[PDB]
């Protein structure tokens, strides 16, 4: 069947610049390639189809262009909501196939993450098990260090990180981590606390609870 | 009638 | 006005079968081509096969043929695709997608994810992670529920039963020791409203078919 080698296989352009993917068929498919941004969560959204023509409604900032073998799709100004990742496709015959895709990222100015701790629920305490959250909501770029102390004693093996994608708004991320210890465990003590290292603070945040109050 | 004539040289 | 309503997430044995369904409205059904596409995460999209409602013919990629089946009933408007023999490969998110003219992936389902497991399913915990002096930051306050204790992916949580969007983030699950899946989703809003305003999480775990909601307030 037709290969559709897609190049670059990922973007990392701040807003406003100018992007452009390139894909090569192994044989000629004539004009008879689409072109899809699939953001995270959705399905795959159509943008340019026969190669070269915007869908109903996609921005004038999309375009694509090629006939035959070789295909580019350009963003003429990325905005952040174009995070996504985007597939060319050839729909000249059967089997009908996909490029691999291409992440598109943003970089963006450094910014602090919004600290903030959560006590367990006095709900999840009747269930034997105590889950601690620390949030650190809307920061760039990812890297960042959480630890968890317990009574001042620094914590290994217990706690789990998740952080969300790209936010298609202002660019940044969000992460949580979440302590899960024993009711007995939790209850035999006092002060919980999440301290969080990031390239946007001037020295490391602490954010704590004592147990109770 | 749907679009099967119209897709047919697309699966040979 | 088109529309593919795709059903929810399952967990299917390996060996088994598990039978997909995409209910179509907004146009004549019998008009055109509809396919079935299976995306792994994160990986490509692969075309699995073609069925017309018109007729029942269906055109299958050579490499899906003895693993799918497609159908259609014209009474009901719905598309289906059983897959057969189950194997963790099988494990993947499946679209329909509808044809227009001579182009074949126009419209598009939301997406159905199949867990090949022989593990039972089991339905959330869902707990409060309630507004506090230790979740203010610069006149604003953090909240929002902990969904704990699930299988298999996915669960989709919304805010105020979709009327609240604006600084949500639900967190991708983490996979516990024990083998269940647990997340997050959390929202910022105005510390000066917590007397006033309702905050409630919808969880909804469609492969057990749970559906939660929970008033999240200030702790007292
Ligand atoms: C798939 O169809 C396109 C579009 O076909 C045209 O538009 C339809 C709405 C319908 O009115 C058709 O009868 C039209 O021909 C084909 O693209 C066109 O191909 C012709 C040559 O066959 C070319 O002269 C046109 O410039 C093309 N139009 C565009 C917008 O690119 C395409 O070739 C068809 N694919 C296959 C495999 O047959």
């Amino acid at each position: 069947s037709i290969v559709m080698t897609q190049t670059p296989k990922f973007l990392l352009v701040s807003a406003g610049d100018r992007v452009t993917i390139t894909c090569k068929a192994s044989q000629s498919v004539t004009n008879d390639v689409t072109w899809y941004q699939q953001k995270p969560g959705q399905s795959p959204k159509l943008l340019i189809y026969y190669a070269s023509n915007r869908y109903t409604g996609v921005p004038d900032r999309f375009t694509g262009s090629g006939y035959g073998t070789d295909f580019t799709f350009t963003i003429s100004t990325v905005q952040a909501e174009d995070l996504a990742v985007y597939f060319c496709q050839q729909d000249y015959s059967s089997p009908f196939t996909f490029g691999s895709g291409t992440k598109l990222e943003i970089k963006r100015t450094v910014a602090a993450p919004s600290v903030f701790i959560f006590p367990p629920s006095d709900e999840q305490l009747k269930s034997g098990t105590a889950s601690v959250v620390c949030l650190l909501n809307n920061f760039y770029p990812r890297e960042a260090k959480v630890q968890w102390k317990v009574d001042n004693a620094l914590q290994s093996g217990n706690s789990q990180e998740s952080v969300t994608e790209q936010d298609s708004k202002d660019s940044t991320y969000s992460l949580s981590s979440t302590l899960t210890l024993s009711k007995a465990d939790y209850e035999k003590h006092k002060v919980y606390a999440c301290e969080v290292t990031h390239q946007g603070l001037s020295s490391p945040v602490t954010k704590s609870f004592n147990r109770g109050e | 009638e749907d679009n099967e004539k119209l897709r047919k040289p697309k699966h040979k | 006005q088109v529309h593919l309503q795709q059903s929810g997430g399952e967990v299917a044995r390996p060996g088994a079968s598990v039978k997909l369904s995409c209910k179509a409205s907004g146009y004549t059904f019998t008009g055109y081509g509809l396919s079935w596409v299976k995306q792994r995460t994160g990986q490509g999209l692969e075309w699995i096969g073609e069925i017309y409602p018109r007729s029942g013919n269906t055109y299958y990629n050579e490499k899906f043929k003895g693993k799918a089946t497609l159908t259609a009933d014209k009474s009901s408007s719905t598309a289906y695709m059983e897959l057969r023999s189950l194997t963790s490969e099988d494990s993947a998110v499946y679209f329909c997608a509808r044809s227009w003219g001579n182009s074949s992936f126009v419209y598009w389902g939301q997406g159905t994810l199949v867990t090949v497991s022989a593990a039972s399913t089991k339905g959330p915990s869902v707990f409060p992670l309630a507004p506090s002096s230790k979740s203010t930051s610069g006149g604003t306050a953090a909240l929002g529920c902990l969904v704990k204790d699930y299988f298999p992916e996915p669960v989709t949580v919304s805010w105020n039963s979709g009327a609240l969007t604006s600084g949500v983030h639900t967190f991708p699950a983490v996979l516990q020791s024990s083998g269940l899946y647990s997340l997050s989703s959390v929202v910022t809003v105005p510390s000066s409203s917590l007397g006033t305003q309702t905050y409630i999480c919808n969880v909804n775990h469609k492969p057990s078919n749970t559906k939660v909601d929970k008033k999240v307030e200030p702790k007292s």
